């Protein structure tokens, strides 16, 4: 009886401590859940699949192989394929291969329409996730805060910019060096009388 | 989410923390060493009055001089808390393993002199675990008087797996002394206190831990007179983890931080070691050393069984790790259990 | 695997 | 290095975008419990394979 | 049937779950005129015991099934 009473007192102390611990942990979990809810809401073909989580199709891989000559031979051409084949996935695989083969990453730029910014970053995060990407919103105040970690540090290797935003910050983008300048749906870049030509030329 | 306005105190060996509940930072912070001829404040550390003896209420992590404890508590309630100590609960932070007699004496003294309406105390490891937001884990505290690996399961210290090593305030207060003397150099107690203060400043300034076994390192300068110190600054911190690395000034055996953690985890019962290894928590003042957590992590990985996860808390970047106990104590008095599980005024009477 | 250890502990309790 | 850094960064971003739990709701139900909850629990235990049923009744606090 | 001497031998919490306080069996000390015989009945019946005024010293009419 004495030893059982001692053990029962020890167990009661243990259980009181455990109840207090459960209570504090539950309150901390509620706080963390609230915080998370507030925050959230003659053609050589040898490609490396490292960091390529998104499965690619046969014709997609073939197209990737045909375009390996550009980066290897320092050539530039137009990619005019019918919609539905995922040109964005091909460009993502190209960016991944540029690192899988050579150790150079560099800062990159991608011009996307205003109604396609979210779509492009979503696709980037889906296909071949591992990358550093940044968005461009709030040309007045928000961008000023984002442009405070670009000069010295390589905070991001790829950037998804918009057409209308370039013309208001040409003095800023022309300072930093870039390797790849992707522009999709060139239909808006078919009029010589537009000022976009001379704005994008000096890049 | 009820708040009554409780004052959470934490009698540390180097700095005492105190402040009203519901805050994310200790409002009160000053040296705990008491200078008796009887001044306890940064002023006491500064004022060069008549012969003064520098001592602290804590000794080996246990309150020995109750007079100094009463003095510091009164000084706090008078100047820092700036409020009468009779209409505010108190959440005392005892040592990792407090004794029956000590807790009884504390409760008696409180309920008699201060007449606190509600007084409760809990372990420090559980407070730190709650501050980090996890119930189960392994607290690795390294204070100014002791370092202990306290395995906690559901917010209760597993007294069977506790361990301790000689790593205390004597870390470099006398090693860095000779390290500096190698090149060149109110009572004796006050001189030793000032020496320890300047050595701690030198520590926070230049002391750094290496990523692997001791190796050559470039020199760095810092004022105190000015001098340039070579790899000497990277030598003493080596004794924290590996005893074989420090073969000249570490005796024949020494349980380093990694060895201490391994022993603490091994002494625990089965069915809980995976949770402990998965959630490892660090604490204390010595953890603020540069590249300390990095070496700890990259070394414990080697001394880790197979298929056992090792995910520590990446809070060392912030200086609040040393105050994790105070943060836990403060957030503790913002719950519903504060009214359910608590010691009222008429439980001991 | 966890359920295996749980049922093993239950069997140990039954034997006890 | 920077490679694993960007990998983990985009993995976290993907997790966040895909998070657009029942255990949390059970913990909330537990929170709402006054505390002195007695749980009737019976499970099948061994002696198809031979087995039997065992009954357990957990008491939260000593008051009950 | 017989004079009841209720007693619950404390048992470790459900081994399938966590820890705490549970009751795996409930022993009732039925005492009859011929002698005494303790019955280790199922714990789920504890509700019935508390339902009626079953205090130590009274005669209860138990049913097997
Ligand atoms: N008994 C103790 N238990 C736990 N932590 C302590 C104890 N005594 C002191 N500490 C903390 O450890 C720190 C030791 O200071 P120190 O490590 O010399 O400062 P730094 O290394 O940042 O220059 C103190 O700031 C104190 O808050």
């Amino acid at each position: 009886r004495e030893e059982r009473g001692k053990k029962e007192e020890q167990s009661r102390l243990r259980r009181i401590a455990a109840s207090t611990a459960r209570e504090i942990e539950c309150f901390w979990s509620n706080i963390e859940q609230v915080v998370e809810i507030k925050l959230r809401v003659t053609s050589v073909k040898f490609n490396a699949p490292s960091l390529l989580y998104g499965a690619l199709r046969d014709y997609q891989k073939i197209g990737l192989d045909w375009l390996a000559k550009l980066y290897r031979k320092n050539l530039n051409g137009i990619l005019a394929d019918e919609a539905g084949l995922g040109k964005t996935v091909q460009i993502i695989a190209f960016f991944a291969h540029l690192a899988c083969n050579e150790g150079n990453w560099g800062p990159h730029l991608v011009v996307v329409r205003s109604c396609n910014i979210l779509k492009w970053e979503l696709e980037l995060k889906r296909w071949c996730p591992g990358l550093k990407i940044l968005s461009y919103i709030g040309s007045h105040r928000e961008l000023k805060a984002k442009r405070q970690e670009w000069a010295e540090p390589n905070s991001f290797h790829v950037c998804i910019t918009s057409y209308t935003q370039f013309f208001r910050g040409l003095t800023a983008f022309t300072r930093v060096r870039w390797k790849c300048l992707v522009i999709d749906e060139m239909q808006r870049v078919k009029g010589m009388t537009e000022r976009h030509w001379e704005a994008v030329f000096t890049l | 989410g009820d708040e009554v306005g409780a004052l959470v105190f934490d009698i540390g060996s180097y700095t005492v923390r105190a402040g009203y509940a519901g805050e994310d930072c200790p409002k009160v912070d000053f040296p705990t060493a008491i200078g008796m001829v009887y001044y306890i404040d940064t002023n006491a550390l500064r004022v060069p009055r008549e012969n003064m003896e520098a001592i602290s209420p804590l000794k080996n992590g246990m309150v020995e001089d109750w007079d100094s404890f009463q003095a510091i508590l009164d000084h706090t309630y008078k100047m820092h808390v700036k409020s009468e100590a009779s209409l505010h609960p108190v959440l005392m932070s005892e040592a990792p393993w407090n004794t029956r007699a000590k807790r009884e004496k504390l409760t008696e003294l409180m309920f008699e002199h201060y007449n606190i309406p509600a007084f409760f105390l809990c372990k420090t490891a559980v407070l730190t675990a709650f501050a980090n937001g996890r119930s189960t884990g392994l607290i690795l505290d390294s204070g100014a008087t002791h370092t202990t690996a306290i395995p906690v399961h559901d917010g209760y210290v597993l007294q069977q797996g506790i361990v301790k090593s000689p790593l205390a305030g004597d870390f470099i207060t006398m090693q860095c002394r000779e390290l500096f003397q190698e090149m060149n150099i109110v009572t004796r107690s006050w001189h030793n206190y000032m020496c320890n203060c300047v050595i701690q400043d030198f520590q926070a300034s230049v002391l750094q831990v290496s990523d692997s076994t001791y190796d050559e390192q470039v020199a760095a300068q810092m004022p105190t007179y000015n001098c340039d110190f070579g790899a000497e600054r990277l030598k003493i911190p080596e004794g924290l983890f590996d005893p074989s690395n420090v073969k000249g000034l570490s005796g024949n055996t020494m349980l380093g931080v990694s060895h201490v953690v391994t022993t603490s985890v091994g002494m625990c019962d089965i069915d809980i070691r995976p949770g402990l290894y998965g959630s490892v928590i660090v604490a204390g003042g010595n953890t603020l050393i540069q590249s300390f957590t990095d070496r700890l992590n990259r070394e414990l990985s080697q001394k880790t069984p197979p298929s056992m996860r090792l995910k520590l808390i990446a809070n060392n970047t912030t200086v609040e790790r040393r105050f994790s106990s105070w943060i836990g104590g403060s957030i503790l008095a913002s719950l519903g259990t504060f009214q359910q599980m608590w010691i009222s005024k008429q439980e001991y009477e | 695997n966890s359920e295996d250890a749980v049922m093993t502990a239950v069997r140990a309790w039954e034997f006890w | 290095l920077l490679r694993e850094a960007k990998i983990t960064e985009e993995l976290n971003l993907r997790s966040l975008e895909t998070y657009e739990a029942d255990k949390k709701k059970q913990v909330h139900k537990k929170r709402k419990c006054p505390g002195p909850i007695i749980t009737y629990h019976s499970v099948t235990v061994p002696l198809p394979p031979a087995r039997c049923s065992r009954t357990f009744i957990t008491f939260s606090d000593d008051a009950t | 049937e017989g004079e009841v001497t209720e007693l619950t031998p404390c048992e470790t919490e459900n081994p399938m779950g966590g820890y705490g306080k549970t009751i795996s069996h409930v022993i009732i000390g039925l005492k009859t005129a011929k002698g005494t015989k303790q019955l280790k009945l199922d714990p789920s019946i504890f509700e019935s015991l508390q339902k009626e005024r079953v205090e130590a010293g009274d005669v209860i009419y138990i049913e097997a099934n």
